[PDB]
RNA sequence: AUCGCUUCUCGGCCUUUUGGCUAAGAUCAAGUGUAGUAUCUGUUCUUAUCAGUUUAAUAUCUGAUGUCCUCUCGAGGAC
């Protein structure tokens, strides 16, 4: 039943969750976690998606706590949006130059890859095949 | 050393820019990347959203935020109309005029339900009135100082506010379209934009809005901007199925 | 490309300061960088459309929108047609105006004869902008300013 | 001692200095050999006006795909495959659009037209 | 620290200071499913223990709901030992 | 760093997960197996395959797992 | 010198200002474990290349700082 205090309650997350200190936003982005696992399966998706934007900037952080509260939410968001859109959140910054935003992307695509690995079948990009290797997957690019 | 030649490998930005199919992606660091191929691909597939900004940076996230001063949360409308606040701004003044002993007398003989507001009020609120708010679509990261800039990307020439109105002196309302603003007097006067022009001004360049008046006086539409020959100044100053959806719910 | 907003209104945002911008043409900048102690706008701005001629024109429509030792010009020939805060701006463009202009209209209707007087900030002020509107475009009654009379 | 201005105008510490990394130097060829200090001035640069007027007299507009490019030679090799690709993904109804004559075989718009206003078709 | 040598069929058993929360998520609330632990974690002295406290077996350690629409109850035997 | 004793187990523990040095080749070719072992596992992408190529879902499924062992190319270097 | 106005300075009032009494009326005043985060506070950094380590890039780290005469690290020169 917070399929109905969602809405009312997402601009005073998203408020919070533009600085207002580590713990704000470590809190607020526990409430992201159980609003997902609440709300999941009643189409309030938009506003986890509204949410998503201001939690992912807090991906690079140290702290324990912050950064610990923050892989919740992207759990918990994850189950409730679903996992092309945290697919795509986490696509860019896998082959990164560097090597603290190689290692927290794939830290989190790890925890999106190990639950829900079965759908990512149909949600990896397209990846071309240059000379002495084949990458392109044809098997689903049959026509029927 | 191994990494200076791999370090030799590591192409030049126009080496990437060049090769690459979609060029507006590469960016500074790129290169370093053990794999700038792929990461120019991934960069430039569809609907995918690119790192924070501030990875880079040595301030943390938003220790830049630190400086100013900021104002309380805004409610919503709909609770507000459930006139709760004014109840709380009472009990605050009087709670912080009162005096420990009468605090702690209060506290053995309380004023048990001094207010009450009536549920039907709460529950039309939550069930009755409420509303989407703003949402922003998949991708839109916040970044530090993004609110910083309220809304953009209206370059319509025919948006115009009320207050825009008022404070520029033309009408709000229904006169918004028959009151050109006093910008189009100039573009009847000596033209729209050199190299962007795809705006055309409303009864300089476009037709009467719904009974507009040709005249020179305070309140009209004056000489739409044409050539001698006759050919307006652009455009036409002057001027010459079942959209139903089908699974809706009663 | 760069534009000087002049007269550049106080609380005149630089919102719809760029919304007028882009209704006109390229909006590419609108700055009114202040004093850093006000906050409020400074009376002069640089505007930026990024194309010559579409600066050129938005700006010639953009004019006249309606944003004491005898520093007091009189303005006749005047036009009737104005508010009090747009004719400020016009006549504030060479310099600030102490009084606005007041219109010496019939008292009988509401309804001007056609003359009016501005306390302007300085007698340069009031000689320079009553020289490029000496005669120059009114609104619908040519200009005609000069150093105004005592009464 | 060439030290970096501050708002109150002094020099700037010189741990400061290291961190903001002022010595090194982008040799930026479309600013007339305009030479940068600073990463992140470097980069706004390339919106910056000598930027801008660069390209403008380069002859190729300020759009963001040459951002980082600083070369002329390679900014024309790459525009020009950008321009290639412009012209291509155009429809150009000239060379696309196409018309039967009355006599079973077939031309485009262009010949079409040239050759009905021309007094046959 | 985790056991999480695969699960089995031996329930799981709670002291009672430790009575109630949920094994991971710490939760207090709507528990769905019970937990199952691994013979090895079973066997002997700890046979009916507490898979926090280690106190003495015997209220039944409890899933979450989250934890099961999460399906972190699928990995076995979560003995901090 | 106990916890990258789990979690390297965990990388032995979960065949297709990742760390920040992975090789666009490890990551793409278990992308493509997974794949296979989903057009086996759905009883219906079989029918696909089958009807859009003129096989048998024999003959699919025998070629699927013959393709699982080098489905993306030979190796990095 | 006298009159008036203004400016500053100084003196004088400044009781116009310490509710009465007793046994000074009497008496007296007692808390965490763990870590860790953040914030203050205190402090410390021009030196000349180059090689490497390193790093997204810096940085760090490591390592030395043209010969000949000669006069006082410094100087004029054959070079
Ligand atoms: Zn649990
Ligand atoms: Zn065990
Ligand atoms: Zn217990």
């Amino acid at each position: 039943m917070g399929k109905d205090y969602i809405y009312a309650v997402t601009p005073l997350l998203e408020d919070a969750l533009m600085d207002r200190d580590l713990v704000h936003r470590q809190t607020a982005s526990a409430v992201v976690q159980h609003m997902s696992l609440g709300v999941y399966g009643f189409g309030c998706e938009d506003s986890l998606n509204h949410l998503l934007n201001y939690v992912w900037p807090n991906v690079f952080e140290t702290s324990p706590h912050v950064i610990q509260a923050v892989m919740g939410a992207l759990e918990g968001l994850r189950v409730a949006i679903g996992p092309c859109r945290m697919l795509q959140y986490c696509l860019q910054g896998l082959f990164h130059p560097a090597r603290k935003v190689r290692d927290v992307y794939w830290k989190i695509y790890n925890s999106i890859y190990i639950g829900s690995q079965d759908a990512l079948i149909a949600h990896y990009p397209r990846i071309y095949n240059d000379d002495k290797n084949t990458y392109i997957r044809y098997e689903l690019d049959y026509i029927l | 050393s191994k990494k200076k030649l791999r370090r030799m490998n590591r192409f030049t930005v126009a080496e990437l820019k060049q090769l690459v199919a979609r060029p507006d992606v590469v960016e500074m660091h790129d290169v370093t990347a053990q794999d700038p191929k792929l990461l120019v691909h991934l960069k430039a597939t569809r609907n995918s959203v690119p790192v924070p900004r501030h990875w880079c940076f040595k301030r943390k996230y938003l220790q830049g935020k630190r400086g100013i001063e900021k104002p309380p949360f805004e409610l919503p409308d709909f609770i507000k109309r459930t006139g709760i606040q004014e109840m709380r701004e009472a009990l605050q003044e009087k709670e912080e005029q009162k005096t420990m002993k009468s605090k702690m007398r209060e506290k053995v003989r309380p004023k048990m339900g001094k207010i009450d507001i009536d549920y039907q009020k709460l529950h039309d609120a939550f069930f009755k009135w409420q509303t989407k708010p703003k949402l922003t679509i998949h991708g839109d990261l916040y970044y530090e100082g993004k609110e910083f800039e309220t809304r953009l990307k209206e370059k319509k020439p025919g948006d115009l506010s009320d207050e825009l109105r008022i404070s520029l002196g033309m009408p709000v309302g229904p006169n918004a379209h028959k009151v050109p603003p006093p910008w189009l007097i100039a573009m009847q006067r000596y033209g729209p934009p050199p190299s962007y022009p795809n705006l055309k001004i409303p009864g300089l360049n476009s037709p009467i809005p719904e009974s507009c008046s040709f005249g020179y006086h305070a309140g009209g539409w004056g000489k739409p901007p044409v050539d001698e020959t006759g050919k307006p100044l652009y455009g036409d100053v002057f001027g010459t199925i079942d959209r139903t959806p089908w699974g809706e719910l009663e | 490309a760069t534009v000087y907003v002049g007269g550049l209104d106080e609380k005149v945002s630089e919102p719809l300061l760029w919304e007028l911008f882009l209704q006109a043409g390229p909006v590419v900048n609108t700055h009114m960088p202040k004093d850093r102690v006000t906050g409020q706008h400074q009376g002069y701005g640089f505007v930026e459309f990024l194309s010559e001629e579409d600066a050129d024109y938005a700006i010639k429509i953009m004019n006249m929108i309606k944003l004491d030792v005898g520093a007091n010009i009189f303005i006749g020939n005047l036009d009737p047609e104005i508010d009090e805060k747009l004719l400020y701006d016009t006549f504030s463009a060479f310099g600030v105006i102490l009084q606005t202009p007041k219109i010496m209209r019939d008292p009988d209707t509401g309804n001007s004869k056609g003359y009016a007087f501005i306390n302007f900030a300085s007698f340069d002020a009031s000689d320079a902008a009553i020289e490029a509107m000496n005669g120059q475009y009114l609104c619908n009654r040519p200009i005609t300013v000069s150093y105004a009379f005592k009464k | 001692k060439n030290l970096p201005l501050g708002w109150d105008g002094k020099p700037i510490p010189y741990w400061l200095y290291k961190l903001h990394g002022l010595n090194i130097n982008y040799n930026c060829e479309i600013c007339g050999n305009y030479t940068y200090r600073g990463p992140k001035a470097f980069q706004r640069h390339f919106a910056e006006w000598r930027h801008a007027h660069g390209m403008r007299c380069l002859g190729i507009p300020n759009t963001a795909h040459f951002a980082n490019v600083t070369q002329i030679e390679d900014a024309v090799s790459l525009w020009a495959k950008l321009k290639l690709q412009k012209a291509s993904e155009r429809w150009q109804p000239d060379t696309e659009e196409e018309y039967e004559d009355s006599s079973g075989n077939v031309v485009n718009k262009k010949t079409y037209e040239d050759l009905k206003r021309q007094g046959l078709l | 620290i985790f056991c999480r040598k695969q699960a089995g069929v031996a329930i799981g058993r709670l002291c009672e200071k430790c009575d109630g929360k949920c094994v991971i998520c710490d939760s207090y609330v709507r528990p769905c499913t019970l937990v199952r632990i691994c013979d090895e974690c079973n066997y002997g002295s700890y046979q009916g223990r507490c898979v926090i406290c280690g106190g003495p077996g015997v209220s039944d350690a409890y899933y979450c709901k989250e934890c099961t629409i999460q399906e972190k109850d699928r990995d076995g035997c979560p003995k901090i030992v | 760093y106990t916890i990258h004793s789990q979690l390297e187990h965990l990388q032995s523990k979960y065949i297709g997960t990742g760390h920040a040095d992975t090789t666009k080749w490890e990551w793409l070719v278990n992308q493509h197996r997974d794949s296979y072992c989903s057009y086996m596992g759905h009883f219906d992408l079989l029918n696909y395959f089958a009807i859009a190529e003129n096989e048998s879902k024999a003959r699919v499924r025998f070629n699927l797992m013959e393709k699982m062992l080098q489905p993306c190319g030979p190796p990095a270097d």
